[PDB]
């Protein structure tokens, strides 16, 4: 649920996200494991 | 000027109303001028539904908090046809959560502009409102639209509450407690600006749908309707009435005008009951001659009073004694004297004359006991009473 | 001060800590996350100006 919860928000999978344009943006990690990438980090953390 | 033009206007503005809400955005990407864009085509009940779907989030954002004020007015004023895509609405709404102060009071504004809409909103929102209290998704804003909507009608809102009640007791599961905790919790919020003896009408109304006149537990439900009312009869006395009771007590007649009218509507009420009792309750079931005198017992307040707290406790032990006190202290009325007489003398009905009598005499006794200058504790103008109570001897010329 | 009100009055209410944890006013708290927060030791002392 939380993968989905993700998933609809404005999250972007590490596959598809543009490698150069990556610093900028903060990464998320599930479980340890690395799902991707978020471009505010605020918005959703207070969401959540 | 789009008379004939109005279900394609209907149909080509959802098409793009439901591009742009689908359409993934970010919380702040929405746009107030969309925002406008859905109040003024708030009167479609699709449009409606569509915004209540996402409408807390939209109060939520700060940016956008008096174009949704707006949207929800609209949504409010627009949900007049009472129907299914309303239902949903109100469910939507219901479901809504606020934090402010300020937006809560626009909500429930909003929320009497609803009701306002259709005049059986006012009874879906009481039963989707107390579907939620006793579901595990409560509100924190359902205790003040209940208010709000007894502010609005202090009569209907009883009355739908009331058969609302009457369908949670004849459920199969026993409420009993719940719905005590329940009316306890929402006199306590309302500052019990509530018309008891209203609502007790609402009760003692005879339900006809078929789920009713086939419910295989009646007598449960008469007995459990006797207790609510019990219940509803302690909770009819507020810290006011407390004070006005012990300053009686202790002589003093200060604030004796809210005691008399508080017991004014007791007296009501118990003289509902026993008409109720006499006249729709055999017809609803046939209890048996013990549950009927306990039935009466309860409601003239002649019963032991372990029975009453015996289900959940509550009074406390503190409150019990003195609560009692105040509500046997209660005048009589003609009406009452005449229809205990009544049942008394009528075989079919399970009282027996020597029963009925002596229940005449307590309660006699009793409103004697509330020796009142300023009430007319004792009134009575027929003087066929004494007949009916000279029958009552009557042995079956001898008499007992 | 109104949720205590309602707390106080058990085994009537039915209230519980799981109602008071969907009130949202306590919440639990690991120690990663204890890493990065601040911490009020007495409200009563500390928090008021």
């Amino acid at each position: 649920p939380i993968l989905e919860f993700l998933e609809e928000w404005s999250m972007e999978n590490l596959e598809e996200i543009s490698p150069a344009a990556i610093a900028d943006a903060t990464k998320i990690f599930v479980n340890g494991c690395w799902v991707g990438i978020h471009k505010d980090p605020e918005q959703l953390m207070n969401t959540l | 000027r789009y008379e004939e033009l109005a279900e394609s206007v209907e149909e080509y503005v959802l098409d793009m109303l439901r591009d742009q809400l689908n359409r993934r955005q970010p919380i702040d990407n929405v746009s107030r001028n969309l925002l406008r864009l859905l109040t003024s085509t708030c009167g479609y009940k699709e449009v409606r539904l569509l915004a209540v779907q996402k409408l807390e989030m939209w109060l939520q954002n700060p940016k956008l908090t008096r174009p949704a004020q707006d949207l929800l007015m609209s949504v409010c004023m627009n949900c007049n046809t009472h129907g299914s895509e309303d239902m949903d609405v109100i469910s939507h709404l219901i479901k809504i959560r606020l934090k402010p102060k300020v937006l809560l009071n626009h909500f429930m504004l909003c929320i009497r502009e609803l009701l306002s809409a259709h005049k059986d909103n006012l009874g879906t929102t009481i039963k989707l409102v107390i579907f939620n209290e006793l579901s595990s998704a409560r509100n924190p804003n359902n205790m003040q639209v209940l208010y709000t909507a007894l502010q609005h009608s202090s009569e209907l809102a009883p009355k739908f509450l009331a058969m609302v009640f009457q369908d949670l007791l004849t459920n199969k599961d026993d409420y009993l407690r719940a719905s005590r905790a329940l009316l306890r919790e929402i006199i306590k919020q309302t500052k019990h600006e509530i018309n008891f003896q209203a609502f007790c009408l609402g009760l003692m109304q005879e339900r006809k749908e078929p789920q009713y006149l086939e419910m295989e537990f009646k007598e449960r439900f008469v007995v459990h309707i006797t207790d609510v009312l019990a219940v509803s009869m302690m909770l009819g006395i507020t810290a006011q009435v407390k004070e006005a009771g012990i300053a009686w007590d202790k002589g003093e007649k200060r604030n004796l005008e809210v005691l008399r009218s508080f017991q004014n509507q007791i007296a009501a009420i118990q003289r509902d009951a026993v008409w109720w009792l006499h006249t729709v309750v055999p017809s609803i079931s046939k209890l048996a001659p013990k549950d009927y005198v306990h039935c009466l017992h309860k409601v003239l307040f002649t019963e032991q009073p372990e029975t009453y707290y015996k289900w959940d406790n509550w009074p406390p032990e503190s409150d019990r004694n003195f609560f009692l006190r105040l509500c046997s202290e209660v005048p009589i009325l003609e009406d009452t004297l005449m229809r205990i007489l009544v049942i008394g003398l009528s075989r079919e009905l399970p009282l027996g004359p020597a029963d009925a009598m002596e229940l005449a005499d307590h309660l006699v006794k009793r409103a004697a006991a509330v020796q009142a200058d300023d009430v007319e504790v004792l009134k009575v103008g027929r003087t066929q009473l004494i007949d009916a109570v000279l029958n009552l001897c009557t042995y079956h010329n001898l008499a007992i | 001060k109104r949720h205590i009100d309602q707390l106080k009055e058990r085994e009537y209410n039915n209230y519980s800590w799981q109602d008071l944890v969907a009130s949202g006013v306590v919440e639990y708290i690991d120690t990663l996350e204890e890493e990065t927060v601040m911490l009020a030791m007495t409200p009563d002392d500390l928090q008021e100006k």
